[PDB]
């Protein structure tokens, strides 16, 4: 279906311990393709995907100067953030951005990001038009000032409508055989009793791809949403995913459950129960 | 500032069968800021050569990471991840539960 | 392909 490509910068600065550390990622949804990390020995743009290997030398120098040049960029950037916020050079901050595009199943542009934040907080974000900004506080409104001043968001957006796009639909294209295939989760339902008279039931979903999941717990047909313990969707180490969710049930009232699966690799949401 | 305590998930790439090769993992998530100490333990024992993730963080701006290391369970081996964040005034330890 | 149109500051 849509698809999206996503990069992720995080500056770290850390005062008496040198300049502060640059890590930049790149993901095709769920598929993480590059990394750049300043603290590297020799700090290049790595491939991290089979599919992006095949792109020459032009393409790994040039975006080897960006992350260099952008490492730079957020050097500078938290330490006007130190001043936007009245805070000392002694202690340690964190600027993170993310920005890229969401395209649908045509490869035309669905939409935009451009948003970063200061110190896991909200700082500026470019809005859906991608010719505005939010800015979250006074700080950010500086910011947000001096960038309208600059039509930086025309840059973005001029970015974001083209390459971006481009460059998406060129890695859908090579890495179709894995960016294009949907794993459907593996599912089963396990019991193991708490005491005499409750039990739990587990609903497990284990190697699907994408991460995007719903598992759901029913009794008598109803929504069990505020009983139902549910676990983080988490990383198995082979590009799929894992994730349970559990639910403590009456001794004899079992069969009384049903654990709803949706997933874009199920061509119908599955229904399962306990099977003793 | 905000900070943000690590959620700990300690589990195997595949269901656990006792002398099958696979793969432990220790996915800590929603944690805020990123500096983070991580080990594989061995019936209390560091595993050295543990890999982890690239450094990424999600919507809400928190960081996450997967931690890993190749391994083949037994009935008697016990399995653990331990982590160290700002927010912990000690060491989190967690234990590999095989049904969870 | 990361956006190299970057030297914008805060």
């Amino acid at each position: 279906g849509s698809h999206s490509m996503r990069y992720f910068y995080t500056a770290m600065s850390r005062p008496g311990r040198g300049e502060p550390r640059f890590i930049a990622v790149g993901y095709v949804d769920d598929t993480q393709f590059v990394r750049f990390d300043s603290d590297a020995a020799s700090p290049r743009m790595a491939p991290r995907a089979p599919w992006i290997e095949q792109e020459g030398p032009e393409y790994w120098d040039g975006e080897t100067r960006n992350m260099k040049a952008s490492a730079q960029t957020y050097r500078e950037n938290l330490r006007i953030a130190l001043r936007y916020y009245n805070q000392s050079e002694a202690g340690s901050h964190i600027i993170q951005v993310m920005y890229g595009c969401d395209v649908g199943p045509d490869g035309r542009l669905l939409r935009g990001h451009d948003q970063s934040a200061y110190d896991g907080k909200d700082y500026i974000a470019l809005n859906e038009d991608l010719s505005s900004w939010t800015a979250a506080d006074t700080a950010a409104q500086i910011t947000q000032r001096k960038w309208e001043a600059a039509r930086v968001a025309e840059q973005l957006r001029a970015y974001l409508e083209g390459l971006c796009v481009e460059w998406l639909r060129r890695y859908l294209e090579n890495g179709k055989e894995t960016l294009q295939r949907a794993d459907p989760p593996k599912t089963h339902v396990t019991h193991h009793p708490i005491s005499d008279h409750e039990a739990t039931l587990r609903c497990w979903a284990l190697g699907f791809y994408p991460a995007e999941i719903t598992l759901t717990w029913q009794r008598d047909g109803e929504d069990q949403t505020q009983d139902t313990e549910l676990v983080e969707t988490r990383p198995a180490g082979d590009r799929t995913f894992q994730k349970w969710a559990a639910v403590v049930v009456p001794s004899g009232e079992e069969q009384r459950y049903t654990c709803h699966v949706q997933h874009e690799g199920l061509p119908k949401p599955l229904t399962l129960r306990w099977e003793p | 500032m905000i900070q943000r305590t690590p959620k700990i998930q300690v589990y195997s790439r595949h269901p656990a069968e006792n002398g099958k090769s696979n793969f432990l993992n220790c996915y800590v998530s929603g944690f805020h800021p990123s500096d983070i100490e991580v080990d594989l333990l061995k019936n209390g024992e560091r595993i050295e050569k543990v890999e982890h993730s690239d450094l990424s963080f999600s919507k809400d701006w928190s960081f996450y990471l997967l931690y890993y290391t190749e391994f083949t369970p037994t009935e008697k081996d016990e399995y653990a991840c331990r982590v160290n964040h700002v927010t912990l005034s000690q060491p989190k330890i967690v234990k590999w539960d095989r049904d969870m | 392909l990361s956006d190299s149109t970057r030297d914008v500051t805060w």
